[PDB]
């Protein structure tokens, strides 16, 4: 992300987030079995405005 | 089939089902069928039952007649050799 965006300028930003279910790549505590239901998962995201 | 715990596959389609109709009935058919037109014994065809000749043989009749008649000329007499 640009440190500053001057008057009249347009800045381009990139951000990444990891939403964990499993604790880590080797510890599956918290992981979700999703091949067991037709019932949908919901990942709700509210963005800046 | 796979079942996964803890999300288990419901143990049935349960009692909340919507019976939509009672139209289940096929009414038996009752009928009397008569196909009775007068039949006439015969049909016309161009040809039935023939085993037509692909080639015939040559065929003939016969005659002869006449008599035994003749005009003849003979060899001359000759000296006899031996005997």
């Amino acid at each position: 992300a640009p440190a500053t965006i001057a008057a009249g300028a347009t800045g381009e930003l990139t951000m990444y987030y990891w939403v964990p279910l499993a604790y880590s790549e080797t510890d599956l505590t918290g992981a979700v079995l999703a091949n067991v239901p037709q019932s949908k998962q919901r990942l709700k995201l509210e963005f800046a405005n | 089939a796979l079942i996964n715990p803890q999300f288990p596959y419901a143990g049935p389609v349960p009692i909340p089902g919507p019976a939509p109709t009672e139209t289940m009935p096929l009414l038996n058919y009752r009928v009397e069928g008569r196909i009775a037109g007068i039949q006439q014994a015969r049909q016309f065809m161009p040809f039935l039952q023939g085993p037509h000749r692909a080639v015939a043989e040559q065929t003939y009749h016969a005659i002869g007649t006449g008599i035994q008649m003749g005009q003849t000329f003979n060899q001359p007499l000759i000296n006899t050799q031996e005997g």
